[PDB]
Formats: C-alpha cells, structure tokens, sequence
C-alpha cells in the first residue's frame, strides 16, 4: 500500500501526543486494514512501533514518552498482503504540557559570542 | 538556553530547484568541542558522492546535497553532542520539479 | 557564555599595512542581541574607513579598510540582550612595508 | 612625554589588580615626575583615573573593582610640562581569584546549535 500523507500533531502533552494523517491514494489492490505508527526520539535513529496491532481511526494517541524529549513520527499503511513504506516524517513534537512549551519558547538566554576570526582582503 | 532551532518551534521550509545543489550551514558552540552528525527523516546521513560534509573555514559545519531530486525532501537535523550535553537543530527541504 | 579572549588572552592577528582587515564574529541569544564594536576602549562608529554589517552566513562583521599602523589595538565585539551581555576580544598588529 | 609601553598585569584578584608598564623612550624635554593609570570596564567606554596624584614606581595596585567583571588599562606619563597621551591598552583582566578563573576557564558547557541556513548553488 502507498505511504500515508501529511503526518501532523493534533495535541501534545507530557503524557501523550495525538497524531493524525491523510489516507493514501486508493490503489484497489487490497483494502487498508489499518495503520502502524512509528516514533523516534529526534537525536537517536531508533524507530519504535507504537501500536502492536493496526488501527483504522486516522488519529492516534502515542504513549511511552520520556518527558521533555522531542519526537518525530511516521505512518505505514497495512492491508491483507502486508505493510507499505513509511510516510514522510512529521515535524518534531516535544513532550511537554502546553504552558511549559510556551514558557520555554518565550524564555531569555544570555548571549554567547564566538572567537573573532580576522582575515586579510585585497583592495 | 541551548534549545536549538526548529525543535520546539516549527522548522523553516526551504525550497530548492531539482538538479541544483543545496547547502546546509549550521554554527555550533560548546566546550569541549562538540562532535556533530547529520540525520535525514530520522535516518543517519553518511558521506557519499552525492552527500558531502565538511566544516567550513571560519567556523560552522556544512552539509551539501548535490543534484537535488524530489526524493531528497524531508527533515534535515544537525545533531551536536559533547560531554555535558546534546542539542539539535532542524530544517525542512522541499524540491521544485521542472 | 564566557566569550573569547576575555578570560583567556586574546589572539594576535597581523595585517599588512594598506590592506583590508575583516573581523567576523557569530553571536547567539534570545532575544536577538544588539551588538557593538569597540577599539582600545572606545566605541567604533561606521565611517568610510570602518564598515559594519551582518553577513549572509549569519554573524556580524567589522571591516577596517586600508590598515594603518595607528589601527593597532584591542578590538572587542560586545553583544547584549535583556538577559545579559558577553564580549569577545582580539588584537590587531600592523606589518609596515 | 611619550606614551608608556607594554601595559601588562602582574597579579589579579577579586580585591585588586597589580599592573606594570615599560617606561617610554627617554627625552631631554623634562624628567618624568610619575604616571597616571586609567581603568575601563571592558563593555562600557567609561575611562576612570585610578590615582589622583602621579606614581613613579612602574607597578601599581588598582582597587575599586566590581568582582567578576573584566577590565582594561592604559598609562599616561607626566612631567613638568604636562601629561602625555595614553599607552596602548592592556589585555582584558578579570577581577577573580586565581582558582575561580581556573575553574571557569576549564568548565564544560552544553552545546548550542544555530539555525540551519539553507542556500541554492549550481555547478
């Protein structure tokens, strides 16, 4: 089956993140029995399958989030024959309550300045 | 506040024309010298003929993907880590097909 | 955010007299920190001879054109925002022909 | 009188900083009665005169330092026919006890990552 489209995050919390997606183009090969959702902690390259059996409902709550860490998501469609390739991955989603994300986003940090690199140029 | 760009905020989307090169520049600070690596769509990016990575003279690390194809679209992440911690920056590449 | 050449001794970069000298410095901060240059404890102001602009690669640039022996000294890049201020320093020496 | 040369810091503390300098080239205009020392907090452009009357001894302890702030220094020679121009300013000197300066200098800092700047090129 064709890969699902437009993976986005509807809602996000320390506890769980609810992610949705657009259904792929109807190939008529075998009806889509459901979908598998995979999560990855942004830094690592470890992709883990969130649901053990397929889900039909095109919005899904993801659990098992380490608080304060940011995650990306992909979806794979599944039919009778097997599983398709993954969707284009989502924008990163941080596992924070909305107020803490707002707080961090609008927080000042003292400036840092790099070494001054001096070079000669020719008039 | 080492939060890193495009991780908490939504990453920027930069469009590139198919067949042309795309340069990704990212400056990083840390003691000790933080070791950096690139990722694409949650997969590690590895030096190829097509994909090249070097540190630009005058500071920051560069990733260069040559001869962009539609399939090259995705989330590009610059991960940097040292003994004290790790921080990521992210960005999205879209490809303009002729 | 300690800043280069303030706790450590600043680097000394030699330039040939009559040539241009480019000073590049990258700075991070939320909010966007306002930056200013100083020379020998005096504020540096945009002249025909002295130019200041922010590079397309990011980072702020100071360019002193047609270096003279008198242009020697401690060049400091000061950057400040609501939360704080941090400086970087460097020393310019001039090679007379 | 000619400006003094090579303004250097001999010793540095939270309490005071001892600064030395080389005497200028000797002239038959008038004997050097002493010197004036000026300090400036690195960020500001405010120069303050440390000693009210001249000092002959070519090393001088500077007080009135705000702890943890970095300072630069210049010296002016003075004779019977007035005060000369200032010396080339010193390397910055932080008002910290030696152990605290060592501690700060060898302290690890978590990495910070800048925005990724994407640009188009062609061969």
């Amino acid at each position: 089956p064709a890969a699902p489209l437009d993976v986005k995050c509807l809602e996000a919390n320390k506890d769980y993140i609810i992610i949705s997606w657009k259904q792929p183009a109807v190939d008529g090969g075998s009806p889509i029995l459901g979908y598998f959702i995979d999560k990855c902690e942004v830094g690592t390259d470890s992709w883990s399958q969130c649901n053990d059996t397929p889900v039909k409902f095109a919005r899904f709550p993801v659990t098992g989030l380490i608080e304060g860490r940011s995650y990306i998501f992909r979806v794979r469609a599944v039919n009778k024959m097997g599983i398709g390739f993954p969707s284009r991955v989502s924008e990163p989603v941080a596992a924070l309550d909305p107020a803490e994300k707002a707080r961090l986003k609008s927080r000042p940090s003292a400036p840092w300045t790099g070494q001054i690199i001096v070079t000669e140029e020719e008039p | 506040g080492p939060l890193g760009s495009g991780i908490l905020m939504a990453p920027k989307t930069f469009w590139v024309n198919e067949g042309k090169h795309a340069k990704f520049r990212c400056y990083v600070m840390g003691k000790p010298e933080p070791e950096i690596e690139w990722h694409w769509e949650g997969r590690p990016l590895l030096p190829d003929r097509r994909r090249l990575m070097y540190r630009d003279r005058d500071g920051g690390f560069v990733l260069k993907v040559l001869y962009c194809q539609a399939k090259d679209r995705g989330l590009y992440v610059c991960a940097a880590r040292n003994s004290a911690g790790q921080t990521l920056s992210a960005v999205q590449l879209h490809v303009k097909e002729p």
